[PDB]
């Protein structure tokens, strides 16, 4: 239900 | 009813099933002695279930760990009873001022030495090193104990300073850890010596050194009471003596004391309480069960009595003299986990002295470690002291990785099941291992631990692979580091875009979604509960795939393909098609779920911001939103995927505290009025849009810009946090 982007 | 016991493998249990016998015979309640491995791991395991036994016997030091749990019910003997025993042995069994098991033994250990190979054994461990010399010279070795219980180790650790709690104010320092001091060192170092040397073998454990002295062929061990009974088989002329001094200070064995305690679920505390009392702790059957294997000083005075005249037993106590009781807090088991592992890793030459000290000690004061090891234990019984990629710098001193260790398992996985061999990576540092406040914020019992989760991965092992590869561990690093800069926590189904192959290699895998661990369980800690996220590699279209739907659907339809992941989910990284590549009619699926339920998504985090055309909260009439390219093609999603079924949609900035909050006409909790479209408790903002707006908004190279008489939208191409205080 969430979304992380380009965390590295 | 019945009675079921568990006592340790190594202790009279045929005499104490003798005494069973004749409670049978009198009372006719059937008594069935057990004597599983590691039931004093599987007791609070099984306990709380109330598949636990009726009566656990053990040393002390565990039962206050039970108690403080509640698996121990409270034994209620009248004074006549208690004048029968020594108060000490009583002591040694109170917890919180309440009585929560019956003591029965004393136990220390002691020089155990052949006295024909060796008439006149060693005053000091100096002496030993010499000794070997000349008992190998004829084919023969010094000196050989069980090296893979810390029990047997401790009293050289302890002889020159070393100490489990420190003991003061009539109660012990959970702060305060004695294994790293330089006694410890010392001792621990001497041990690692006599190894270096080849004067011992750091794989010698129970049975190998029972073995070695009852054939003749080393001259001296040490062991307690218990081992007697299989040395008088053997004939050996042996004798018992005080343990040899080290810097010319004894041995310090820690004291312990055997005691029968009382399962809280048992219907049968009576029964227990009639078995405990009046047929084991009198003088016949403690005599049975001492026949079988001696018990050492019992806590019974008129069989005490009795057997104190008996030189081992005066020897056994002349070392108990010399040492001190074991503590039985809580926290007694994580200390002796932690110096099982130095020791061994000392002894193995994996860690040094130094490292493997200073680890133990700073491991036995980290409750949530010792919980999540415990979940560990329980998943991998088998595979006691795994390979562990280990910070150098701790990230509570800030250095760069916030995973304080990540273990790595080898998972045989399941044949049957077709689920391939695989690496499985946990990691320690997003939970609350301290509970210190050097990291986290201490929340307490109630609540998540740290982050309230710990990563784990699964990676297909190729057959040439002899260890796990240890990228993953860096790759978790990093999934971390964004954790602690970002402060989002990782739920299952969320997705991580990478945009690089994680391996760096040249694989197709650029992406994660995160997935409940299939066999890791949450556990609960004094610091909070911990649950475990497997990641879970994909490709970009499965990303794409998992955005535009849902992170569960894409999971599901990767655990029905084995290639991509199986039932447990493991990751390939040589894999080469996506799923949609190997079976077109799945494409069908996603396309089948996107229109009839529409996106699961219920926020994002990614580079954004809004402004003016920081404090307080304000209401605007006109606003001005921006993106990247990347939440801007999500823009689409935000509006048809949940606007129009009244919901929300969040967009959060990793970079800031900003933070905004799409809402349609319908919402619940929502301040914005179809009157008063935008406002803003501060960074945070919320505007509320109309389908009607929504859809003329979705009909409408950067910067790309869009207006309208009401707003602008920019998309387009300075803060950092730390630690979770
Ligand atoms: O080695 C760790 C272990 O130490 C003690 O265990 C002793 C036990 O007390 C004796 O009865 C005998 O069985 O030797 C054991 C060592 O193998 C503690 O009692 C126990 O809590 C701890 O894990
Ligand atoms: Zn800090």
């Amino acid at each position: 239900s969430y979304g992380h982007l380009s965390i590295g | 009813g019945k009675l079921v016991i568990w006592i340790n493998g190594d202790k009279g249990y045929n005499g104490l099933a003798e005494v069973g016998k004749k409670f049978e015979k009198d009372t006719g309640i059937k008594v069935t002695v057990e004597h599983p491995d590691k039931l004093e791991e599987k007791f609070p395991q099984v306990a709380a279930t109330g598949d636990g036994p009726d009566i656990i016997f053990w040393a002390h030091d565990r039962f206050g760990g039970y108690a403080q749990s509640g698996l121990l019910a409270e034994i209620t003997p009248d004074k006549a009873f208690q004048d029968k025993l020594y108060p000490f042995t009583w002591d040694a069994v109170r917890y919180n001022g309440k009585l929560i098991a019956y003591p029965i033994a004393v136990e220390a250990l002691s020089l155990i030495y052949n006295k024909d190979l060796l008439p006149n054994p060693p005053k000091t461990w100096e002496e030993i090193p010499a000794l070997d010399k000349e008992l190998k010279a004829k084919g023969k070795s010094a000196l050989m104990f069980n090296l893979q219980e810390p029990y047997f180790t401790w009293p050289l650790i302890a002889a020159d300073g070393g100490y489990a709690f420190k003991y003061e104010n009539g109660k012990y320092d959970i702060k305060d850890v004695g294994v790293d001091n330089a006694g410890a060192k010392a001792g621990l170092t001497f041990l690692v010596d006599l190894i270096k040397n080849k004067h011992m073998n750091a794989d010698t454990d129970y049975s190998i050194a029972e073995h070695a002295f009852n054939h003749g062929e080393t001259a001296m061990t040490i062991n307690g009471p218990w081992a007697w009974s299989n040395i008088d088989t053997s004939k050996v002329n042996y004798g018992v003596t005080v343990l040899p001094t080290f810097k010319g200070q004894p041995s310090k064995p820690f004291v312990g004391v055997l005691s029968a305690g009382i399962n809280a679920a048992s219907p049968n505390k009576e029964l227990a309480k009639e078995f405990l009392e009046n047929y084991l702790l009198t003088d016949e059957g403690l005599e049975a069960v001492n026949k079988d294997k001696p018990l050492g000083a019992v806590a019974l005075k008129s069989y005490e009595e009795e057997l104190a005249k008996d030189p081992r037993i005066a020897a056994t106590m002349e070392n108990a003299q010399k040492g001190e009781i074991m503590p039985n807090i809580p926290q007694m088991s994580a200390f002796w986990y932690a110096v099982r592992t130095a020791v061994i890793n000392a002894a193995s030459g994996r860690q040094t002295v130094d490292a493997a000290l200073a680890a133990a000690q700073t491991n036995a004061a980290a409750p949530g470690l010792h919980a999540i090891y415990g979940e560990c234990r329980r998943l991998y019984p088998d595979q006691p002291n795994p390979l562990q990629v280990t910070a150098i710098v701790k990230y509570d001193s800030f250095g760069p990785d916030p995973l304080d260790y990540v273990s790595m398992y080898r998972n045989v996985g399941s044949p049957s099941a077709n689920i391939p061999e695989h690496w499985h990576y946990i990691s320690f540092g997003l939970s609350d291992l301290y509970g210190d406040n050097r990291v986290h914020e201490f929340t307490g019992t109630d609540g998540p631990s740290g982050f309230g989760f710990e990563l784990t991965f699964r990676l297909k092992r190729e057959t040439g692979e002899s260890a796990p590869p240890t990228w993953p561990a860096e790759l978790m690093q990093g999934l971390a580091r964004y954790v602690f800069q970002s402060e989002n926590t990782f739920c299952s189904g969320d997705h991580v875009s990478w945009h690089s192959p994680l391996d760096n290699s040249e694989s197709r895998i650029q992406h994660m979604l995160l997935t409940e661990d299939p066999q890791m369980q949450p556990v609960q800690t004094p610091f909070g509960v911990v649950t475990f996220l497997q990641i879970v590699g994909v490709c970009t279209e499965e990303l794409h795939s998992a955005q535009q739907w849902n992170g569960q659907g894409i999971l599901e339809l990767l655990r029905t393909v084995p290639i991509a992941g199986g039932p447990w989910l493991i990751t390939d990284m040589r894999r080469g098609e996506t799923i949609f590549e190997i079976d077109p009619h799945l494409q069908e699926r996603v396309d089948k779920g996107i229109e009839t339920d529409g996106s699961n998504l219920s926020g994002v985090s990614a580079k954004c911001a809004w402004d003016d055309l920081p404090i307080r909260t304000r209401q605007l009439e006109s606003v001005h939103l921006k993106f990247n390219q990347e939440s801007g093609a999500l823009i689409p999603l935000c509006l048809r995927g949940r606007l129009l079924h009244g919901r929300h949609f969040t967009y959060k900035s990793i970079t800031g505290d900003m933070a905004i909050t799409f809402v349609s006409t319908g919402v619940e909790g929502a301040f914005a009025t179809e009157e008063h479209p935008y406002a803003a408790h501060g960074p945070w903002l919320q505007i509320l849009l109309t389908e009607e707006f929504v859809e003329k908004m979705l009909e409408d190279a950067l910067p790309k810009e869009y207006s309208w008489p009401e707003k602008k939208l920019k998309v387009s191409i300075v803060e950092h946090h730390h630690h979770h205080h």
